[PDB]
């Protein structure tokens, strides 16, 4: 008898940062093509501690 | 096989003429991208295309080609187009022994 906002059920057992995880590690793997140099392995480097 | 930064000042014409010598031996797999370039490039705009009164290079961060491998296209000799090719495909070769 209490409507209750809940969540979806690919969040409640954690499955989706593993599809976070495969969009993040191929986000580390392009090429930045015009980003300089020691801003794109300061973002990359970044992107490898989460 | 660590990777070692270069350290110069632009102002030294000797010091980059060593350093043409550096780059032909040490492959430049091991001289980090961000202080190889603007070594490669320091020679270019200073020894090289002075030298056959070419325009100095608009290099611009972070494009994908080093100023080395943008320089035997654009140049017209064959002796100093033959060492830009040494340069530019200076690598260490992976082998097993033992």
């Amino acid at each position: 008898g209490v409507l209750n906002q809940v969540l979806n059920d690919n969040i409640r057992n954690g499955h989706v940062v593993n599809q976070l995880m495969e969009a993040l590690m191929q986000l580390s793997r392009q090429q930045f093509p015009t980003m300089p140099v020691d801003y794109k392995r300061s973002i990359q480097r970044g992107i490898l501690l989460l | 096989q660590r990777t070692m930064s270069l350290d110069f000042v632009t102002t030294n014409y000797m010091s980059l003429i060593s350093g043409m010598w550096l780059l032909t031996v040490v492959p430049n797999d091991m001289f980090i991208r961000e202080s190889l370039v603007a070594c490669q490039l320091a020679i270019i705009n200073t020894i090289i295309y002075p030298a056959f009164g070419m325009q100095r290079m608009h290099y611009r961060n972070g494009d994908p080609q080093t100023p080395f491998q943008i320089a035997e296209q654009q140049i017209q000799n064959f002796q100093v187009a033959n060492w830009l090719h040494f340069v530019n495909n200076n690598q260490f070769r992976q082998v097993v022994i033992d």
